[PDB]
RNA sequence: UAUCUGGUUGAUCCUGCCAGUAGUCAUAUGCUUGUCUCAAAGAUUAAGCCAUGCAUGUCUAAGUAUAAGCAAUUUAUACAGUGAAACUGCGAAUGGCUCAUUAAAUCAGUUAUCGUUUAUUUGAUAGUUCCUCUACAUGGUAUAACUGUGGUAAUUCUAGAGCUAAUACAUGCUUAAAAUCUCGACCCUUUGGAAGAGAUGUAUUUAUUAGAUAAAAAAUCAAUGUCUUCGGACUCUUUGAUGAUUCAUAAUAACUUUUCGAAUCGCAUGGCCUUGUGCUGGCGAUGGUUCAUUCAAAUUUCUGCCCUAUCAACUUUCGAUGGUAGGAUAGUGGCCUACCAUGGUUUCAACGGGUAACGGGGAAUAAGGGUUCGAUUCCGGAGAGGGAGCCUGAGAAACGGCUACCA
RNA sequence: GGACUUUUACUUUGAAAAAAUUAGAGUGUUCAAAGCAGGCGUAUUGCUCGAAUAUAUUAGCAUGGAAUAAUAGAAUAGGACG
RNA sequence: GCCCGUCGCUAGUACCGAUUGAAUGGCUUAGUGAGGCCUCAGGAUCUGCUAGAGCGGA
């Protein structure tokens, strides 16, 4: 989830094709492009005024949202940019007419203009693969009870 | 699998075909053509299977290389060609005019229409899209693209194609009370009005119906087919309208009218 | 790769094979309608069986039932044809109480004899 | 050859994998055209499908535009000078994505001395006409302006030289120059 | 009976990966290359047949060589050809130039010449016709219905 | 179609298993065998080894005939019937076979492509082409078959010499009008003008711009285009699809070992007037760029597998999880590379081991709940003695294709 | 007039759902297993019914219900409405 | 009456066991390493354009 200064990385963070004139005196130092994601998810405050870049955000990156929507508590932030899923469900054992408790924990990409801890049920939607374990996209998140 | 499949198991055929399980091992499996496979008619079912014109696939060649079969006007050649919904069939001497459409039990139903009518056909237009020069077009569900159509014709319009010239002629918006084709699902064939589109952000939109019988039901917006107005069809339909008599409905009118 | 030809076996063994009563009743079965072996006694005890056992399941099903009405009627219907089910035995609670002479009965075996035509069951 | 399945990768869970078939064409990879300066030289690749690709292993003479001035110009190529991935391709001069190469100044040179009627940083009425509303135009960064001087402008390769077979970019300007100009440093 | 090839250098036979327009080879199908021995280009004792041919000649004729004239097999077919072979302009008609031939039934000479090639001929020039009125015929009715829309644009915007 | 019965005691009631009983798309075997219809069949063991033969080739009126082919008889003096061989094109990536591998894999149901390639089919689509005299009434070589000279015990081995074609190969002409953009000789000084020179098909690469619009109204700096009661008036200011995009589409400046823009063929022989081999002209074929469609493909979401803890921790040398950049791919992506983090899985059983394991549609058994099975007719997967490599091509990591190692 | 599940589980209806096979409708293959055939009439140039229907929901999608069973909320007010 | 265990005979089953015991299949360390593909080169022999000398192409 953590963001640095902006620019740290021995390459030029920069939006593509995003561009401001030197020649052109402007107030923001730095164009912005952000967009709307679609299915009612509210683009927030953060998305449009922070300064980071990750192209891989819903807003502001070229990532898109399509595919399924899933819901889930967030167990692991420790990684940067992504985080870790666990979605709960209970399993149909038809022989026993009984349930049992399952598990599986999902990788997501959790954008920075999201600021997310364990707790925090989340809102995640398909985006296409991101790296190799990643398939979704933090989207809406929710309050922690504790 | 190293390549594109040339060949079709008999069993895996479509069975709307009704092609019977004996007799071989092997379905004609249509052409690559304006149809989708599945959902089209290879000429050589339509003419030993259906007319009964042919009997061996030898002769249904021996007819259709005399160019005694015309599709949507143009000679077609090919066996397997996929005829499919709203094409027409032509076969001059015999002087039958024919248009493939739905039973409502869901079989491509022998239909003949009038000399004219086969001058021309509905299709549903399943994209608009803006070409380039700047050129729009509209395609069809049956693989027409035509230039310069109305500003005003929608996706899942339909749309009426002069087929001596191409040309869309006039259009049909889809909304409410208009007269609805079925063109898959458990429903196809069944015919009606409209009532509800109810929308689903997402995928997968869903077009409640009512047919002339007050009986309602649902099916897919792909499944939907606008071919005209209420109780005015812009093209002829088939015997029974899509009507759907249920199972003990249909016992009463076997043994209504065998016998008396 | 072509097709396969579906098929079924028409008969039923009995559970118990030693019974003395039930093995003399199906000697008299034998006797009074000139049938062979005990198969073609047992090829009737199994229609009989599933036709029962589809009547069972039409009755636990509530009455105005489509399903109940329609498949209840058509095995009715399919029964008198035959003369198995009388002019009006016509409610599905008496097929239940049909049994197996009543199918053997229709023999065209028992017919020949039944009219005329024959001065026996053998000579049927 | 290469691969680029992901079956040959162990799980997430981390274990280890069953070799499940052989390697298929369509998920073939290829070795990297590592292009680099000189004459022309460009082989080409039948991809997937017909579909030839453009391998450039020697290039001079690519397309750089100036973004601010909307204009494009064909220049040599002098060099490589940073890059952010390998700083072995600024060893070797590979022009590769993401370059940040120099060029040759005299074709920028020759356009603005030309465009504007002025000079870089020391009649016929028609052209004085256009000389004089074009100007107030005319002022451009301290921080290029002073490149000219030294013939060489500071631009970034913005094409993929081993897939068009063309090495292109645009001159370096705004923040993106600053940033680059202290790496440099 | 390995044949050499041409510049391997080496005077032994080597296994060598042939491919298609490369001597010693025929390729059974499209892309198959195959391993086969290869005779080296040097000259050595274990050569059964040295083909060599005459550059310049020597003085003494040569008895079966010299002496005998061979003729070519076959005469001009494309039409430039039969040109470049006489001399003729661009305006000569090849035509009644061409080679023929006389074959015996048993009883009837008839004679068989080739059929010209690259012949500028009647037919040929009405396909260029055709095309070029195609060409100008669609494009002028590509902007009829370019125009014709354009209309009706403003004309559903009044709408 | 909800059933039992025999065996422990001198006897008794239990526990409890052994035995009997019934089916088996379940295989073998033994003894017996007349008719009709139907028909599984070298899976199990050895995805062990194979003699021989066969299983992949293909021509229309319509790419190439000087067969020293055949028949003809043309109207025939360019060619014209039929037609071997060979070129060229296409197919051989379909079928058929088997179940070895394979246990989060395959597979099923369900999604995804705003994450891509697609011969072909069907529908669309092309006036722009080194013009610093130049064939366009049509450019150029080069080969096969063939002829003849040869090598080898031997093969669908081929050398060297001579001929000759194309829808092979290699080249290369072009057609209206306008408008808009730079440069600008000169008009002369003013709200100041412009002759004429170039550039502009399509595609390729990059940068830049437009693609608007959730309710309104002014101010200025710069640039700039259209009216003029000639002072300034200013125009009600032209814009698609999606839940969503940097989308479709368009503009600017350029870029290119410059993609495509018919030197192709068959039937017809009509019409104009200056009658010239003039000009024009019909129905088809085969091509050709882009787009769509169709037949596909490749990844892909969600949930779901048998026994095992005498497998409890696993994953990161040598990529394990993630970030950036690049490279690569048809394309996403640790697919791979550089740098940087230290993550990722696990008693809700990870990881490992076993399977006499390909998955599924389905099969047997028939109160119900269940138990057992599914090599095998359909769908999907995998392989072609074992591995790996790769050529051609739209499509193969092919095996009745090649290369190599092992056997 | 069109749009609240705080967040679920659960339950209803529906869509989307290959054929074969299973259940089952129709049909005298001479019966039957089967098959998807066929049935009339002058048999002189014909007429015509069929080739239903039911059925996994584990999971997904759409949906009606809110009992049961969970779950979120104002307490150092940092609460709600304006 | 029942009834236990050593000892002794016969047959069958597994078990411990020197033998660094053996076999087959998977995964491997390290050294070596066939072959095609890419790439730097090489240029047998052929060709184009501007007696000559020159610039390219396969
Ligand atoms: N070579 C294999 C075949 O050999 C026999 O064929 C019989 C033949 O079956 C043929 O095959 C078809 C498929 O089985 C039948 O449907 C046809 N009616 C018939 O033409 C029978 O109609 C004859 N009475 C006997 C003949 N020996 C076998 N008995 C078949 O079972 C078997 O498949
Ligand atoms: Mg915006
Ligand atoms: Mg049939
Ligand atoms: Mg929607
Ligand atoms: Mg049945
Ligand atoms: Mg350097
Ligand atoms: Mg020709
Ligand atoms: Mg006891
Ligand atoms: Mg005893
Ligand atoms: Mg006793
Ligand atoms: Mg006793
Ligand atoms: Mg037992
Ligand atoms: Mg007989
Ligand atoms: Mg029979
Ligand atoms: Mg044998
Ligand atoms: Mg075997
Ligand atoms: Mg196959
Ligand atoms: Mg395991
Ligand atoms: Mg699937
Ligand atoms: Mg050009
Ligand atoms: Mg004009
Ligand atoms: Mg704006
Ligand atoms: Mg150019
Ligand atoms: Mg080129
Ligand atoms: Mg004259
Ligand atoms: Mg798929
Ligand atoms: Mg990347
Ligand atoms: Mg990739
Ligand atoms: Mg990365
Ligand atoms: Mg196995
Ligand atoms: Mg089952
Ligand atoms: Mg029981
Ligand atoms: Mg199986
Ligand atoms: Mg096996
Ligand atoms: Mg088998
Ligand atoms: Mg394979
Ligand atoms: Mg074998
Ligand atoms: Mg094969
Ligand atoms: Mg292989
Ligand atoms: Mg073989
Ligand atoms: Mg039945
Ligand atoms: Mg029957
Ligand atoms: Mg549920
Ligand atoms: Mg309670
Ligand atoms: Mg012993
Ligand atoms: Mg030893």
């Amino acid at each position: 989830s953590t963001e640095l200064t902006v620019q740290s990385e021995r390459a030029f963070q920069k939006q593509p094709h995003i561009f401001n004139n030197p020649k052109v005196k402007t107030s923001k130092r730095t164009k912005r492009w952000y967009k709307n994601a679609g299915l009612g998810f509210k683009t927030p405050k953060t998305a449009i005024e922070g300064s980071y870049i990750d192209k891989k955000c819903p807003f502001t990156g070229l990532v898109s949202i399509r595919g399924k929507i899933l819901t889930g508590t967030v167990v692991s932030t420790k990684m940067h940019r992504t985080i870790v899923i666990r979605r709960a469900y209970l399993h149909y054992i038809p022989k026993y007419n009984r349930y049992e408790k399952r598990h599986k924990n999902v990788p997501v990409h959790v954008s920075p203009a999201f600021r997310v801890q364990v707790g925090d049920i989340v809102t995640v939607g398909q985006c296409r693969p991101i790296s190799k374990t990643v398939r979704f996209n933090v989207v809406k998140v929710s309050a922690a009870a504790g | 699998a190293r390549g594109p499949k040339k060949h079709l198991k008999r069993l895996a055929a479509p069975h709307h075909w009704l092609l019977d399980k004996l007799s071989g091992c092997y379905a004609p499996r249509p052409s690559a053509g304006p149809h989708k496979l599945r959902e089209s008619l290879p000429l050589i079912v339509f003419l030993r299977n259906r007319l009964k014109y042919a009997l061996n696939g030898r002769e249904v060649k021996a007819i259709l290389m005399q160019r005694h079969v015309k599709v949507d006007g143009k000679v077609r050649t090919d066996t397997t060609y996929p005829a499919g919904f709203m094409d027409v069939i032509t076969l001059d001497a015999t002087n039958e005019n024919f248009r493939l459409v739905y039973d409502v039990k869901g079989r491509f139903a022998v239909h003949r229409i009038t000399d004219e009518e086969a001058s021309y056909k509905l299709g549903k237009v399943k994209k608009v899209q803006l070409g380039k020069k700047g050129v729009p077009y509209v395609v069809t569900h049956d693989g027409r693209t035509i230039r310069y159509p109305d500003p005003n014709i929608k996706v899942n319009d339909t749309v009426k194609i002069d087929l001596a010239s191409g040309k869309i002629t006039d259009f049909i918006k889809f909304d409410a009370g208009k007269l609805v084709y079925v063109t898959g699902g458990r429903n196809l064939g069944r015919i009606g009005t409209i009532v509800h589109k109810e929308r689903h952000d997402g995928g997968f939109d869903l077009v409640h119906i009512k047919d002339s019988l007050d009986n309602t039901f649902v099916t897919r917006l792909n499944n939907v087919f606008v071919i005209g107005e209420q109780g005015k069809p812009y093209i002829s339909l088939p015997k029974g309208k899509g009507i759907k008599l249920s199972i003990a409905e249909e016992r009463d009118r076997r043994r209504a009218q065998q016998g008396l | 790769p072509r097709a396969p030809r579906t098929y079924s076996k028409t008969y039923s063994t009995p559970k118990r094979p030693y019974e003395s009563s039930r093995l003399d009743a199906e000697l008299k079965l034998a006797g009074e309608f000139g049938l062979k072996n005990k198969k073609e006694i047992y090829r009737i005890s199994f229609q009989l069986s599933k036709i029962r056992r589809a009547a069972r399941d039409l009755l636990t099903r509530d009455e105005k039932d489509p399903k109940r009405l329609f498949e209840g009627n058509a095995l009715i219907r399919r029964l008198v044809r035959v003369g198995v089910l009388s002019e009006d035995k016509k409610k599905l609670d008496y097929v239940l109480a049909l049994k197996v002479e009543d199918f053997l009965e229709r023999r065209l075996q028992t017919q020949v004899y039944k009219l005329g035509l024959a001065k026996s069951v053998h000579h049927a | 050859g290469i691969s680029r399945d992901s079956r040959h990768k162990r799980s997430a869970t981390g274990a280890k994998r069953a070799q499940f078939r052989k390697k298929r064409k369509f998920e073939l990879g290829r070795q990297p055209a590592n292009t680099k300066i000189g004459a022309k030289r460009i082989h080409s690749v039948r991809t997937r499908g017909g579909n030839k690709k453009y391998r450039a292993l020697r290039i001079e003479t690519g397309n750089f535009s100036w973004a601010s001035e909307g204009i494009s110009k064909k220049t040599r190529i002098a060099g490589v000078v940073y890059h952010p991935s390998n700083n072995e391709l600024v060893r070797t001069n590979t022009l590769t994505k993401a370059a940040i190469v120099q060029i040759d100044a005299t074709p920028f040179r020759q356009w603005f001395e030309a465009h504007y009627g002025q000079t870089l940083g020391k009649k016929s009425k028609n052209a004085e006409r256009k000389w004089a509303a074009r100007a107030a135009s005319a002022k451009i960064e301290s921080s290029v302006e002073s490149q000219f001087s030294a013939g060489r402008l500071y631009a970034c390769i913005s094409s993929r030289p081993g897939q068009s077979g063309r090495c292109d970019g645009y001159i370096l300007e705004g923040e993106e120059l600053a940033f680059y100009l202290r790496r440099l440093t | 009976g390995f044949p050499m090839k041409q510049g391997v250098l080496l005077p032994t036979r080597i296994k060598l990966l042939l491919t298609k327009n490369v001597s010693c080879y025929r390729p059974r199908r499209d892309g198959e290359r195959k391993r086969k021995s290869v005779r080296g280009a040097i000259v050595g004792p274990d050569l059964a047949v040295l083909a060599l041919v005459i550059v310049k000649k020597g003085e003494q004729e040569l008895e079966g060589l010299t002496d005998t004239t061979v003729p070519k097999r076959l005469g001009p077919k494309r039409a430039n050809n039969i040109r470049k072979f006489f001399g003729l302009s661009k305006e000569d008609d090849v035509r009644d130039f061409v080679i023929r031939r006389e074959v015996t039934k048993g009883e009837k000479t008839y004679t068989k010449a080739p059929k010209i090639q690259r012949l500028v001929t009647p037919q040929r020039l009405q396909r260029k016709r055709h095309q070029r009125a195609l060409k100008v015929r669609n494009a002028q009715a590509q902007r009829e219905a370019a125009a014709e829309y354009a209309q009706l644009l403003a004309k559903r915007l009044s709408e």
